[PDB]
């Protein structure tokens, strides 16, 4: 168990700190002429969507206590790399100059079965003509995620479609309502591809809205799992969905244990996991943890006859494919695939 | 040690309505054991009905319901045909494996209740000079088909050496069951009695032979 | 049309291998798994274990670890079980399934020490059988009065013992009036051997 990430961000001057796992070492971030890249990445690394800014500091004024001597970026390897720690070397500042950088504010409730106002304020309704079909989590003020099978080629005219926010009742007037830009689905959900086939696989969409959703205590983005995050056998996550709001904690399960006691002998496919029985398509699975020093919740599965293991979309194997999504399709207006 | 208890042998009329329950000894039949329920029909393949408590296989019909019932996992069979005879394994899991209920024989009712003829053979002079021992306890013409069988040394009860053949279709569609105890001659001649408790639909046919 | 076919029944003798088959068609073998089952005579069913067939990578029930391997070939998409180092308790029906929903017909594997042996037939005296002790391999043929007395005739499934040895007996209910008048002989045939055995079974 690591209940402390390799990579983080201070609290009061927003300093990047990298562990050295070997040294047993923390480090500052040696500042490049890539900066923004990094801080980027930075965030990304521990499961934010974006870097909002980035900083330049000094250790001479700012201070380097909680930290000893300093990691390095390749920046040859930075434009194609997934990871930080693959990139960084022991390095001497000579400058002093280190990265600091604020991430986007994620996954946290900001308070002052039925649900409570609240307690998911990224849980979200797709409505489709006023009618509720699929569920979403926000991962940024326009932009939700959820399922691929949520658009079948009957639900694809966009301007019918409605993203509700910031309301636990269906009925709530208090909740808001906004339109879609574009919805950029995985192109390896192959049952759009072929209508007789077996898979759940890369069920996985991305919905950006055509304006951003305020963000207020009843509305606020989820984090994403971070870099190399384990998914725990046993760990008790929470499931929601739909006319109020309803919760379910349910545990995580081993690929093993479900697929050794399938009845139809079926093995969960890759990029997949499965939960506990007790589940609206598309709908967040989302598990708290404290690895980024304070608690924040992750979204770690998409809901994807029988009272079984439910089998979701595992989010932490598509974290390439939302952060390129976002930076390729943001002017994209309509049905997009991304492979 | 952990064991799943089903019910041996359960009767039902043909349009009649039967449940089988399927127990667990650590305690109640939750939806963390996923209970699987498989048939076997006279000579035929083994078949799942159910699994995951309640979800039902492309050939099982709606009149067929698995659930949870007071602890337990449960399977009823609506509007019986003569067809849905046969032998019923639930599968509980635990955790990592499955354990198997002992079973339990649907008998679809199609005949009047037939009572077992017990007869109970000694070892032969012929067998006792060849140093062996061997009590032979045959049961004939019982319907249903289900047949429960306990041997006694005196009046206390033996289960070591007893050896017992699955009920068996007669000629007349009736069954039959066969017991067999084996003993040295020592034994044999060391007891006063020894009898062969037969045990049909809650009823106790019993005969006693001694040295 | 989803079928699972075994190969046929095996007789080895203790400290022998066994290498049962099980034949998969009418979907994706590599898109579901496949369990092993054993039913041990008269006796419930155990389940064995399941192999992973996009991995290929057998999980074990604890009963069967050492002994017992899952193994695979893809191109003509069949699962294997092999038991080495054969032991008198291996005796048993191993099935092969994919899920609970769809198995096997059965393999029989017989781990028995015994050669080619004819049986000692005993008489059941007056209802009059006799009993068929101590004969490998299976089968045995029994006829009362040279198949002449039929009726009430009634022969029991042979029972594999701890020596390795089958038994069984036949039954026959006839009138008590018979009984002092009427020759009663049993005709137990065992063509394994090559021996016949006519028992009378007088009071």
């Amino acid at each position: 168990q690591e209940p402390l990430y390799p990579v983080q961000v201070s609290s009061a001057d927003a300093r990047l700190m990298v562990f050295d796992k070997t040294e047993g070492t923390w480090r500052l971030l040696c500042s490049s002429r890539s900066n923004a890249r990094v801080a980027g990445l930075s965030c990304e690394e521990m499961g934010f969507l974006r870097a909002l800014t980035h900083s330049e500091l000094d250790v001479r004024t700012a201070g380097a206590n909680g930290t000893s001597g300093f990691f390095c970026v390749d920046e040859g390897r930075l434009p194609h790399t997934q990871r930080l720690l693959e990139v960084i070397s022991v390095c001497d500042c000579p400058r002093g100059r280190f990265l600091a950088a604020i991430c986007q504010d994620c996954g946290r409730r900001k308070l002052p079965r039925d649900t409570s106002l609240g307690r998911w304020p990224w849980q979200v309704s797709l409505r489709y003509d006023g009618a509720h079909l699929c569920g979403g989590s926000l991962l940024s003020g326009d932009w939700v995620l959820t399922a691929a099978h949520c658009f079948p080629e009957r639900n694809r005219v966009l301007s019918r479609w409605r993203v509700f926010a910031g309301a636990v009742a269906q009925a709530s007037p208090h909740g808001l309502q906004l339109g879609v830009q574009a919805v950029v689905y995985h192109g390896g959900y192959l049952p759009f591809r072929d209508p007789n086939s077996e898979e759940n696989s890369n069920d996985i969409a991305l919905v950006h809205l055509s304006s951003p959703l305020p963000l207020t205590e009843y509305i606020q983005p989820v984090c994403l799992p971070a870099a190399g995050q384990a998914l725990v056998d046993g760990k008790i996550c929470t499931v929601t969905g739909w006319g109020v709001l309803q919760e379910a904690r349910v545990p995580i399960i081993s690929n093993d244990v479900c697929n050794g006691a399938d009845f139809y002998g079926n093995q969960i496919k890759p990029k997949m996991f499965c939960a506990g029985y007790p589940g609206d398509s598309g709908g967040p699975f989302v598990c708290e943890d404290s690895i980024s020093r304070t608690p924040r919740w992750r979204l770690c599965g998409i809901v994807s006859l029988a009272q079984k293991p439910g089998v979701y979309t595992k989010v932490s194997d598509f974290r390439e494919w939302i952060f390129q999504a976002i930076k390729t399709h943001s002017e994209a207006s309509g049905m997009v695939t991304q492979l | 040690q952990t064991v799943v208890t089903q019910e041996p042998s359960l009767t039902v009329s043909p349009g009649g309505t039967v449940t089988l329950t399927c127990r667990s000894s650590t305690g109640a039949v939750t939806t963390s054991n996923y209970a699987n329920w498989v048939q076997q029909k006279p000579g035929q393949a083994f078949r799942g009905l159910i699994g995951d408590t309640n979800n039902r296989a492309p050939w099982t019909p709606a009149r067929f319901s698995g659930s949870l019932l007071g602890g337990k996992a449960a399977l009823t069979l609506s509007g019986v045909q003569p067809e849905d005879e046969a032998e019923y394994y639930c599968a509980l899991w635990y955790s990592n494996h499955f354990i198997f209920g002992s079973g339990t024989k649907v008998t679809v009712l199609g005949q009047p209740k037939a009572a077992p003829s017990v007869t109970l053979f000694p070892p032969s002079s012929e067998e006792l000079q060849a140093n062996k021992a061997t009590l032979v306890c045959l049961i004939s013409d019982f319907y249903p088909g289900a047949v429960t069988v306990a041997w006694k040394a005196d009046s206390s009860p033996v289960k070591a050496g007893v050896e017992t053949t699955t009920p068996s279709k007669q000629s007349n569609n009736k069954y039959a069951a066969s017991s067999y105890l084996s003993l040295t001659p020592e034994q044999w001649k060391s007891h006063r009695s020894y009898s062969c408790q037969v045990t049909h639909e809650g009823s106790t046919v019993e005969k006693t032979v001694a040295p | 049309q989803v079928q699972l076919v075994q190969s046929g029944s095996e007789l080895k003798k203790p400290g022998a291998s066994v290498k049962v088959s099980c034949k998969a068609s009418g979907y994706t073998f590599t898109d579901y798994s496949m369990r092993w089952v054993r039913q041990a005579p008269g006796q419930g069913l155990e389940w064995m274990g399941w192999i992973n067939t996009e991995t290929g990578s057998p999980t074990y029930a604890d009963d069967f670890k050492g002994r017992f391997v899952f193994s695979l070939d893809t191109s003509v998409s069949t699962a294997y079980l092999q038991i080495s180092s054969l032991k008198a308790e291996d005796t048993a029906v191993y099935y092969c399934a994919r899920g609970f929903a769809y198995w096997g017909q059965g393999t029989l594997v017989t781990v028995s020490s015994a050669s080619t042996k004819g049986p000692s037939v005993f008489p059941l005296a007056p209802a009059l059988g006799c009993l068929v002790k101590d004969y490998f391999p299976e089968p045995v043929t029994v006829s009362w009065n040279s198949g002449a007395l039929t009726s009430g005739v009634h022969t029991f499934p042979a029972v594999l013992q701890s020596s390795g040895l089958y038994s069984l007996s036949s039954v026959v209910t006839v009138p008590s009036s018979s009984l002092g008048t009427q020759t009663y002989i049993c005709n137990v045939n065992h063509k394994p051997s090559n021996t016949k055995v006519d028992k009378k079974v007088e009071p």
